[PDB]
């Protein structure tokens, strides 16, 4: 059955051959062959948004 | 594949971080492994874009879902319903990643319907949602949007938007 | 002279009249007088936004 | 204002939470109280829609800026360039709660014409991308933007728009 806990899989992509790195551009993973690109996937729970549900229902007639 | 298993099944938040020898392998046994990363962060990069634009517009295609005791009457179910759209979204757009359903099937859909049925919650608004997630996705990985552009190497993305879409066609087939 | 970290007040707005809560609507001040009403200012880092970044480098001409 | 005082000179992510009778009284002491609260939540929960439309009109205007040698020329100087953006209108975003413009001034303005003029930071770009924000701002606290909304009492809100674009004027003449 389906799970319960509003979880989602966070997939984030990383492209950083044009050198700009911070902190989290190192450690992480071996880069052997695959300099500046990255796969990241971790579960999170999806919060609600009030100021986007506010945004909505003032704006939903606007393309 | 066991490194994005460890991570969804245990749902803690730890993070699976694929670089090097690991990504050449992830991007080797997938079709356009390459360009199969593009159309994901395709999608990803343009969640909130995707979300607020679909849910909108269920809405102002059938504003009666916005009325008093309407489906998203009120912040707190038009927030659920965001959530939700959101929720869908990414695990599509991890079946993208992966090149299968599974997870999407299992954690996401399996008994969706039954728990929409008992809320209460519209399937006809909920198909509506998707079916715009759906078109908006086609055109981010085939970069045709309007005003968003996303810039990668000129080619065809046909056969990884035909793949999206067939995620977006299993949860309209779970929401009925 | 100006300050070299980056940060900048961020200023958060609630009005959670409505009625729809959660665990961040209790114990961060009395709400006497002003019910579901509040204003939040705190220092944070600006951090840079790859993902912006990028969108407006191939967005830029589409108003 | 003592509570965001302390909070903005330790400068260490603590904040200062304002509701009940501190709430009331902050409203009172300020101009326009409850009305400078929705302009206030016009600008910051707009935030990113701001930056991003300025500096795209910036850089739409005078596209040698993302050229090579120009001021935001690759991702890293268009991220630096954002950042900025949304540094400037959170400070303007303070004043507008607070009522006047010192933090502005003395933590954000003072010698930024000189940090800009050794870096060669263009102020002409610069100062566009201010002027974009300044507009955008004035119609978003006035709710007069072609898309997002903000529901509110009906009334009028010009002495806070006013005030507002004068804060712009501030960064303005700031760096030159
Ligand atoms: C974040 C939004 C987008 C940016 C930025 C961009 O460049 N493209 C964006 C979104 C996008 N939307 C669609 C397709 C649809 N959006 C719809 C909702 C919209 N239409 C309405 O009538 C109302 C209410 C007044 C709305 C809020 C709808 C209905 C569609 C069409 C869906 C369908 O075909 O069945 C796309 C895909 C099409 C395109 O490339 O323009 C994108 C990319
Ligand atoms: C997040 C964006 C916005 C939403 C959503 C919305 O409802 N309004 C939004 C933005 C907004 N922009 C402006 C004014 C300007 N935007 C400019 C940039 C734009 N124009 C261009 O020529 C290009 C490049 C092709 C762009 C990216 C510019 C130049 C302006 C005008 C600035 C000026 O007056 O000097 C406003 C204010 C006007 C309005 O209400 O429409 C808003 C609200
Ligand atoms: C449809 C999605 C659109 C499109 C894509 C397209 N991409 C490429 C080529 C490459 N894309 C990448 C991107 C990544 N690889 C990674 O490992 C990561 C991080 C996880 C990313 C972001 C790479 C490395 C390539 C190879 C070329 C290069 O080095 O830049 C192509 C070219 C064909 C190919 O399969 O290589 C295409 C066509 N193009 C479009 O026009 C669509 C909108
Ligand atoms: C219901 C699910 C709706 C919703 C609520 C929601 N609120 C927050 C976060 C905060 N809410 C407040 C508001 C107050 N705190 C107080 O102490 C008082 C009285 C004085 C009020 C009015 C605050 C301060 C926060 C931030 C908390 C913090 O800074 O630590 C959230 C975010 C999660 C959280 O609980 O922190 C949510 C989800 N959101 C919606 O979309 C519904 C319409
Ligand atoms: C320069 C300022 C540009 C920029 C960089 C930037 N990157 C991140 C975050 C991450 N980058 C990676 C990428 C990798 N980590 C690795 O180990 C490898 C090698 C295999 C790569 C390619 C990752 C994984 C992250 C996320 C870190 C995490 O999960 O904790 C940031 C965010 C801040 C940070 O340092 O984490 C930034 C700012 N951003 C820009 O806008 C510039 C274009
Ligand atoms: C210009 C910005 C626009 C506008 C504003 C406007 N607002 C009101 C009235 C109220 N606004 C609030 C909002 C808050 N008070 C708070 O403490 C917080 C949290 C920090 C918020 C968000 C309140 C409480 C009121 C009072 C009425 C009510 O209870 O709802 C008015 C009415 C006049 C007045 O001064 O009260 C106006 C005009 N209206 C527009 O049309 C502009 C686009
Ligand atoms: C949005 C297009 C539509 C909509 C959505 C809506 N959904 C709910 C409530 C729930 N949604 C789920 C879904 C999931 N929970 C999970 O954990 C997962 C997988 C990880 C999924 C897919 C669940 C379980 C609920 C019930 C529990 C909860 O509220 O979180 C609501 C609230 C309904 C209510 O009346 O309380 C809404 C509004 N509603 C629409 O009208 C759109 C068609
Ligand atoms: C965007 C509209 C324009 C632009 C911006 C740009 N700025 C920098 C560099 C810096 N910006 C500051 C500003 C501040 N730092 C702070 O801590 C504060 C207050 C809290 C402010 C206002 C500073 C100090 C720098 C230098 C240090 C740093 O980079 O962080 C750059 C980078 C310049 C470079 O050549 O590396 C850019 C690109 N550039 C444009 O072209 C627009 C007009």
């Amino acid at each position: 059955a389906m799970a319960k806990d509003s979880k989602a899989p966070v997939v984030e992509i990383f492209d950083e051959r044009d050198g700009c790195t911070s902190a989290g551009s190192t450690g992480k993973a071996s880069d052997a062959g695959e300099k500046g690109l990255l796969v990241k996937v971790s579960m999170q729970k999806v919060g609600y948004n009030a100021i986007m549900a506010k945004s909505v229902a003032a704006s939903y007639m606007n393309a | 594949l066991d490194a994005f298993s460890k991570v969804i099944t245990s749902a803690d938040g730890k993070a699976a971080y694929v670089g090097g020898a690991d990504l050449q392998a992830l991007k080797k046994f997938v079709s356009d492994g390459n360009k199969r990363m593009d159309a994901v962060n395709a999608i990803v990069s343009n969640a909130s874009c995707i979300v607020s634009d679909a849910v909108s517009g269920m809405v102002c295609e059938n504003p009666s879902l916005i009325a008093p005791n309407g489906g998203v009457y009120s912040n707190r179910k038009m927030a659920a319903c965001l959530r939700d759209a959101e929720i869908i979204l990414r695990y599509v757009s991890y079946s993208l990643l992966s090149g299968d359903s599974s997870v999407l099937e299992d954690r996401c859909l399996n008994g969706l319907k039954e728990t929409y049925s008992s809320l209460g919650v519209p399937a006809a608004g909920n198909a509506r949602a998707v079916a715009i997630m759906k078109a908006t996705v086609n055109s981010f990985i085939n970069n045709t949007a309007q005003q968003k552009k996303l810039s990668v190497p000129s080619g065809d993305c046909s056969a990884l938007a035909s793949e999206a879409g067939g995620y977006f066609d299993k949860v309209t087939s779970a929401i009925a």
